[PDB]
């Protein structure tokens, strides 16, 4: 079983860490979801005429 | 009608002399000037709000 060849293990451990923990994560941060725009048509800080 | 129908001694004359020479008191305002001033004050408060709006 080549999986048990413990000599090239450091060749798999590092670039995974360089891919699972740095690169791919750095692409999810660049996938943002904005809150959808429903600005209410009812925003009027008004007041009765001067009386 | 009252010169030729009263046999009282000249009393119709002095009643009518007291009438043509009567000065009925014309009532004076004393109350519209102070609401005009209130009106002026209002238009001031109005116009400044129209400016704000």
């Amino acid at each position: 079983m080549p999986q048990l060849n413990t000599t090239v293990w450091p060749t798999m451990i590092t670039p995974m860490l360089l891919t699972l923990f740095l690169i791919t994560q750095l692409k999810m941060l660049n996938t943002n979801y904005h809150l959808p725009p429903s600005p209410k048509p009812m925003k009027m800080k008004n007041y009765n005429k001067p009386w | 009608y009252y010169k030729a129908n009263v046999a009282k001694a000249g009393l119709v004359d002095d009643f009518e002399k007291k009438f043509n020479a009567l000065k009925v008191p014309v009532p004076e305002d004393k109350y519209t000037a102070q609401v005009d001033a209130e009106e002026k004050e209002d238009v001031k408060s109005c116009a400044e709000w129209v400016s704000l709006s």
